[PDB]
RNA sequence: GGUCAAGAUAGUAAGGGUCCACGGUGGAUGCCCUGGCGCUGGAGCCGAUGAAGGACGCGAUUACCUGCGAAAAGCCCCGACGAGCUGGAGAUACGCUUUGACUCGGGGAUGUCCGAAUGGGGAAACCCACCUCGUAAGAGGUAUCCGCAAGGAUGGGAACUCAGGGAACUGAAACAUCUCAGUACCUGAAGGAGAAGAAAGAGAAUUCGAUUCCGUUAGUAGCGGCGAGCGAACCCGGAUCAGCCCAAUCAAGCCGAAGUGGCUGGAAAGCUACACCUCAGAAGGUGAGAGUCCUGUAGGCGAACGAGAGGUCGUUGUUCGUGAAACGAUGACUGAAUCCGCGCGGACCACCGCGCAAGGCUAAAUACUCCCAGUGACCGAUAGCGCAUAGUACCGUGAGGGAAAGGUGAAAAGAACCCCGGGAGGGGAGUGAAAGAGAACCUGAAACCGUGGACUUACAAGCAGUCAUGGCACCUUAUGCGUGUUAUGGCGUGCCUAUUGAAGCAUGAGCCGGCGACUUAGACCUGACGUGCGAGCUUAAGUUGAAAAACGGAGGCGGAGC
RNA sequence: AACCGAACCUGGAGAUAGCUAGUUCUCCCCGAAAUGUAUUGAGGUACAGCCUCGGAUGUUGACCAUGUCCUGUAGAGCAC
RNA sequence: GCGAGAGCUAACUUCCGUAGCCGAGAGGGAAACAACCCAGACCAUCAGCUAAGGUCCCUAAAUGAUCGCUCAGUGGUUAA
RNA sequence: GUAGGGGAGCGUUCAGUCCGCGGAGAAGCCAUACCGGAAGGAGUGGUGGAGCCGACUGAAGUGCGGAUGCCGGCAUGAGUAACGAUAAAAGAAGUGAGAAUCUUCUUCGCCGUAAGGACAAGGGUUCCUGGGGAAGGGUCGUCCGCCCAGGGAAAGUCGG
RNA sequence: CUUGACUGCGAGACUGACACGUCGAGCAGGGAGGAAACUCGGGCUUAGUGAACCGGUGGUACCGUGUGGAAGGGCCAUCG
C-alpha cells in the first residue's frame, strides 16, 4: 500500500531519481525476491517408497531392535499395564519405542507414554522407525503383509 | 538422523554476485549488452534484426493425420514368447499398448515355430514368412 | 524465512578496524577507508617483502665497499678475489666480520689481494 | 675550578597526533510479545420494524477510547457461574451484592438528530410545518413506483458471479490488420454463492446421452502481415447427480488422576533421595525449566430459552483474421413448412446417420473470503498490514496521499525522609537479589563530542601506507617471533565504475549503522550428477485414511522408419 | 489552485527502457574476445572464429629437415 | 617495427596487412612514463649468479686498464 | 590474470535429529599478542540477565562500500550568516530566585485619509480574572496571541 | 544437317557463418551431327540477378471432414 504517483521530479532536484515508494531498494517498500504461498511436495515413485520402509524394518532387525508381538497383556486400556508389560519384554524406559498394532487398548495404554509412540494400522513410514529407537512391531499384519 | 545423501546426488545451486571470489559484478552477463537487460523475450528463433532461415524456406505439402499403424514385431511372436497366441487382450496384457489405433504386423527377425496371429493388419512379407512357418493370419471382415 | 544481517556485517567490519588502528584519522575509524586503506597496504607489504631482500643486500654490500677501501681494496676486487681464492662466503656475513671484526677483515683482505695477482 | 673560545645535543606545547582508560551521544544487535501474515476449514448477507456510517448526547470529576441512547457506561425476563463488583483508566468519595450480584449464554423492552431519509426545505446532523387522538406533557401519520387489497421495490456489501459498455501503453525489436484483452476501468442486477440445465446436442461407434468442475486428450487437430504469436473438442478417467411443469447435533457451563524431604538460589518448577498418576506428558501462568501448585488436557456430564425458423445487406462468436464459410448470433429489409413435415452433419447434391426450434423453474458439485477458528522449515519493532494500531498526526480546496511509534521489577514494594537549586537535575538514604532496574526506567553496537594517561609533535612537502632500524612504555592467549607508541630511512599515483588507455583536473560518494538486487511457477524443453525399477518405466485428477500414507492405468515416455 | 504545446489524483502498472548506473563469502584450475558474414543494421542482435567442462578416440597437433608441385611481389629489364 | 593505400613520405591521424606488446602483465631498466629494452610474480628466507641497464655523490656497482678524438659544455634537441 | 566455464568449501537464519550447557549465569556487546590455506573459528578476562553453543541432514528473504541508492542518527561548513524595515530611545521607581527586555512614573522619538476608529469575510476562546514558565517568542524574560483553571456573549424593533 | 538451350539422376570435389553458389565423370530413357573414335544436358570463361510469402496458369488424381462426388488444398511445372 504505497500508491502510484511519482514522488517528485524526474530530473532537476539534485536527489537519486525514484518513481515509486514501493521499491525494493525503499524501507517500507515490498520485498524483492520473497517467498511466497507454494507446496514443496511431489510423487516420490511407489518402487522406493517400498524399498524405503523395507530398509528401514530390516535396519533394525540386523540391529537389532526388532520385537515381533503376538498378544499384548495390558488389562482394560490401562497405561500401568502397558508400563509393565514393556518392563517384561525388555523395555527399561531408555528408548524410544513405536506401536503397529491394530488394539484400540493397546494404544490408549502407549500413548501418554513420554518415551512411546502410537502409530495405528499401515500409515508407517521411514520416518517414524528411524525417528527411534525401537519398532513395536507387531506381528498379525507383518508375515501376512509378507504374503 | 543418522543417515546422508548420495555423494553427487545434490549439487549445491548458484548464488551469483556475491564478492570477487566468486562471481565479482555483471553476474556471468560481461559489459553491457542486450542481454544485460533485466527483461523477459528475445527470444530463440530471433537471429539478427533480419529476416530467418525459418521464414527463408520453401512450405512443402500440408498436414494430414491418418491411421497410423501399431508396430508388432516377428521377434516378440517369436523367441521365447512359446505361443500364448495372440487373442484380443492378450497381446495387450503383454507388450504392444495404446487403444484407438489398428495394430500392424511387419517383419525384422526369423521365423520357426507355428503361430496364428490376430492383428488388424500385416505386410506382405509378414503373412508370407509366418504361414511358411505353419500359421495363418487373421484380418478383420 | 528471512535471515537479517544479523551479525555478520558487524563482525567483518570489526576485524578489519582491528587490522585498522594506529592509522591516521578516519582510516583507523571508519570501515571504508579503513578496508581501502588495507587494500593499498597489501600491496606495500607483499613488494616490501622481496623488496627488503634487496635492501639489506644493499646494505651489506656498501659495508663491505666501505671495508675494502679501509686498506686500499676496491669492493669489486676484494669480492673478486674472494671468489678466486674461491673463499664462498656470504656477503652478509662479510659485513659482520668487516665492521664487527677487524683483524679478521684484514686477513680476508690479504687473502683476496694475494689471489687476485 | 672561574673566564672566554669552538662544537655538539636537552627540556617547555598554544594546539594536534596514535594508543589506553573512562563517560556522553545514539538505538544497531540479542531476548521477548501485547501485532501481523499466509494456508486449511467453518461460517456468509443487512435494511421502510430505518441498514451500513455518522452527529450530538448519557459519567459524582469525563478530554480520548469503550458501552449506550433523554428509560441514555445502561432497563425487564430466563438459564449457567457463586464472591466479589463499581468499563478501559491505572482517581477519590458514593455505593451494590449469598433474597445470588459482576461476568457469560438467550430473548425482550427504550433507541434523540443525520444518513435509501421518506411530510416540505436544506450548505448531512439543521429550519418551517399541516393532520389525527391527548387535559397538556406527548404519540402516530404525511416520498415515490408495482398493486383491488394484503403486500413488495429504493440503500449498503471486501472480494466471488452475470450483463450493457469497453481502453491504451505493450509485442510484432518501426506500424495499420494483429497482439496485448473482452484485460483495466464504468455501469446494471443479484445472491450466499452465482452462472449454466433437462439436446432441432455432441458426434462417427448406426456410440454417448442436462449443466457446471477438475484431470486428460493437448501446444494435437487447426488460426495467422501463415509473421509475432494465438490454440480447441470428441473419447478416456474422476467430482456431483434431477429432472419437473405448461400453450390448441452445535451454542453458556459443570466434573475431572496423581510428591514430598533435603540442596544451591533473591526467589524452585531446576539438582537430589525416594515417591505416585496416566484414556490426562498439548499448552499456558507461578520469583529460573512444574506430567503430580494453578488454569487445563484424556474423559464424562451438559441447560428452561438457543441454533440446525429461412433468406439478403453490415457484423460478430467459438482454434474461425472473408478463407471453399458451415452454424449460431442480432441491426435493417423480407417474416416458409407443422408429420408423405421441420433442423443439423463446416460450401454445395443425393444417399445415410444424429435430432423435435418458436414457453418456464430447477438442489448438487464450482468461485470468493469483510468475518470465526486451527495450524506454520511465516515475521518479531527499517521485519510483519500502513499502524504492537491510526487512515490518526501531518500535506492537499479537492479527489486523494499519509508517518515513526514496543520493553522498570518477580511484584510498585514507584523512592517517606536529609542535602545544593526558584527549578531542572543530581548526591545520600530506604526498598530490591540487582537502583551496575529509578520512571528520558532490557540489552546499549558505530558514526559523533568530550576528561585523564602513555608516548610524541613547532626547518616541515604528505593517497597518509608499507618495510628496516633506534628510542621510550607496558607485561592476564604476554618476556620474545613480543605488544603500544614513536624518531630516522628506503619505498610508494585513494576505491569503485567506464575504458584503447585512470592518481586522474573523468563518473559515484560527508560519516556510521540498519534495509538493498540473478528469483518463483509449469507436472513444458534440453542437458550433467544421482537414484529405483529396467524392455520395460510411470501416474493425474480423485478416493479413503490422516500425530502417517495407501489406493487411484485415464493418459504420458520407450517400442519403426520413410 | 505557485514549473500547462495538453491540469492534478487514482488506476492499467512492476507498461517498455537494444540505454546508464549498481550487482555483497573465500581459495584453486584453466582462460578469451574487440576478426568475418549478414542485419531499417552500425555503442544492438544471428552464425561461425576464439574460452571452458566432460565423454569418446590415439599422436592425427606442434615445431624442424627432406622431397615435391603452386606464385609473379623485391629487385631488374625495355621484348609488347 | 616492417609492408603499402587516402594525408602534406603532417599528426598521440585514419584504413588494411604482418610480428610483438598492453588490453588481461606485477618485477628490474628507460629520472618520471599502458605500448619501448630485459622478464612472465605457487608461498617463505637478513642466501648465491646473471639479463636489459649500469659502476664520481645523490644511488647498488672500476674516479678501471691501454690506443686514440673533441675544448665546443659539444655531450645535453634541426636544416640548406 | 579481465569478461567466462569449472573444482572444493567458510558464515547467516529457519527446520528434523542427536551431544549437551545455562541464575555459581544464555544470547547479544567489549577488549586481546592463540589457531586454521581463506572465507573463519577457539581460550580467558569485563558486560549482560534468560536463554543458547556443537554434529549431521533439509529448506532459503543467505553474506553490501558503492546504485547523485532507502530509513536514521551524528559530523563538516561554525561559534561563521543572520535575529525579518535606520519610527529612537533615556533616567528614576517597583517586582523577582534571577530584569537592557515585565509593571508604574516622567520625558524623548514615529503614524495621524493612519501606523486612528467602526464593519464584513475568515479564524475559534486567541476576550476578561487569577495563576503558571517546559516548550512556542529569532535574545531575555518574572512577560505573551503560548500553558492551567474559572468566568464572559442575553434582542418582538439590529442581521438572517 | 540440326533442337543436348533434354527429362530421371548424381560418384567426387571447389566455395561460403548460414543460406547460396561453382565444376563434374559416369548410368538410364531417348535423341543430334560423323563414315567413324566420338561430341553435346547452352555460348572461351568469370557480370547479365531477388530467398520466403500470398496469388495466375498447364498437368497431376495424394487430401477432401457420416458416405460417394465437387469447392478448396498438395505435388511437378511454371507466370508476377
Ligand atoms: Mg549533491
Ligand atoms: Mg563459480
Ligand atoms: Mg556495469
Ligand atoms: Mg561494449
Ligand atoms: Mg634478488
Ligand atoms: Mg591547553
Ligand atoms: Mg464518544
Ligand atoms: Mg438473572
Ligand atoms: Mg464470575
Ligand atoms: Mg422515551
Ligand atoms: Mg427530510
Ligand atoms: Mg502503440
Ligand atoms: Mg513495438
Ligand atoms: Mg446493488
Ligand atoms: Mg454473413
Ligand atoms: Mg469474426
Ligand atoms: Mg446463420
Ligand atoms: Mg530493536
Ligand atoms: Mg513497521
Ligand atoms: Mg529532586
Ligand atoms: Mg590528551
Ligand atoms: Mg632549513
Ligand atoms: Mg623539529
Ligand atoms: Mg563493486
Ligand atoms: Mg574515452
Ligand atoms: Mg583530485
Ligand atoms: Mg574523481
Ligand atoms: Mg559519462
Ligand atoms: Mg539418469
Ligand atoms: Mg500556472
Ligand atoms: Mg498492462
Ligand atoms: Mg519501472
Ligand atoms: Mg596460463
Ligand atoms: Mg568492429
Ligand atoms: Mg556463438
Ligand atoms: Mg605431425
Ligand atoms: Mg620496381
Ligand atoms: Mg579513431
Ligand atoms: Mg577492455
Ligand atoms: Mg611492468
Ligand atoms: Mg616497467
Ligand atoms: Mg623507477
Ligand atoms: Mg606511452
Ligand atoms: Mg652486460
Ligand atoms: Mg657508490
Ligand atoms: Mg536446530
Ligand atoms: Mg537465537
Ligand atoms: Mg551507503
Ligand atoms: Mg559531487
Ligand atoms: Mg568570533
Ligand atoms: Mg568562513
Ligand atoms: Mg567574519
Ligand atoms: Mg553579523
Ligand atoms: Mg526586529
Ligand atoms: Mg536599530
Ligand atoms: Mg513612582
Ligand atoms: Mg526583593
Ligand atoms: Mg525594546
Ligand atoms: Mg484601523
Ligand atoms: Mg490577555
Ligand atoms: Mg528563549
Ligand atoms: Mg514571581
Ligand atoms: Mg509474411
Ligand atoms: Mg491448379
Ligand atoms: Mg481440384
Amino acid at each position: 500500500s504505497k500508491t502510484g504517483r511519482k514522488m517528485y521530479g524526474q530530473k532537476g532536484t539534485g536527489n537519486a531519481r525514484h518513481g515509486d515508494r514501493s521499491v525494493p531498494t525503499f524501507v517500507g517498500g515490498g520485498v524483492a525476491f520473497g517467498p511466497k504461498p507454494r507446496s514443496y511436495d511431489y510423487t516420490l515413485p511407489r518402487q522406493v517408497r517400498q524399498l524405503g520402509l523395507a530398509m528401514a524394518i530390516a535396519s533394525r532387525q540386523e540391529g537389532g531392535k526388532l520385537v515381533a508381538v503376538d498378544g499384548f497383556d495390558i488389562a482394560d486400556a490401562k497405561t500401568k499395564n502397558f508400563i509393565s508389560w514393556a518392563k517384561q519384554n525388555g523395555l527399561d524406559g531408555t528408548e524410544k519405542v513405536l506401536l503397529v498394532t491394530d488394539d484400540e487398548n493397546t494404544r490408549r495404554a502407549a500413548r501418554n507414554v513420554s518415551w512411546v509412540s502410537v502409530l495405528p494400522v499401515a500409515g508407517v513410514n521411514v520416518y517414524d522407525i528411524l525417528r527411534h529407537d525401537r519398532l513395536v512391531i507387531d506381528a498379525a499384519a507383518l508375515e501376512i503383509v509378507e504374503e | 538422523h543418522d543417515l546422508k545423501p548420495t555423494p553427487g546426488s545434490r549439487k549445491d545451486r548458484k548464488r551469483v554476485g556475491r564478492g570477487p571470489g566468486g562471481t565479482d559484478k555483471t553476474a556471468g552477463r560481461g559489459h553491457k549488452g542486450q542481454k544485460s537487460r533485466s527483461g523477459a523475450g528475445k527470444g530463440a528463433f530471433f537471429e539478427g534484426g533480419r529476416s530467418r532461415l525459418i521464414a527463408r524456406l520453401p512450405k512443402r505439402g500440408f498436414n494430414n493425420v491418418g491411421t497410423t499403424y501399431e508396430v508388432v514385431k516377428l521377434s516378440q511372436l517369436q523367441d521365447l514368447e512359446d505361443t500364448t497366441f495372440d487373442r484380443d487382450t492378450l497381446e495387450a496384457y503383454r507388450l504392444v499398448r495404446r487403444k484407438n489405433r489398428p495394430v500392424k504386423l511387419l517383419a525384422s527377425g526369423e521365423i520357426s515355430r507355428a503361430v496364428t496371429v490376430h492383428v488388424d493388419a500385416a505386410s506382405a512379407a509378414a503373412i508370407k514368412a509366418v504361414e511358411a512357418a505353419g500359421g495363418r493370419v487373421v484380418l478383420p471382415e | 524465512p528471512r535471515a537479517k544481517t544479523g551479525i555478520v556485517r558487524r563482525r567483518r567490519h570489526k576485524k578489519v578496524l582491528k587490522r585498522a588502528k594506529g592509522f591516521w584519522g578516519s582510516r583507523s575509524k571508519q570501515y571504508r577507508n579503513a578496508f581501502q586503506t588495507l587494500l593499498n597496504a597489501a600491496t606495500y607489504e607483499y613488494r616490501d617483502r622481496r623488496n627488503k631482500k634487496r635492501d639489506f643486500r644493499r646494505l651489506w654490500i656498501q659495508r663491505i665497499n666501505a671495508g675494502a677501501r679501509l686498506h686500499g681494496m676496491n669492493y669489486s676486487t676484494f669480492i673478486n678475489g674472494l671468489k678466486r681464492a674461491n673463499i664462498d662466503l656470504n656477503r652478509k656475513v662479510l659485513a659482520d666480520i668487516a665492521a664487527r671484526e677487524p683483524e679478521a677483515f684484514k686477513a680476508l683482505v690479504d687473502a683476496s689481494r694475494n689471489a687476485r695477482q
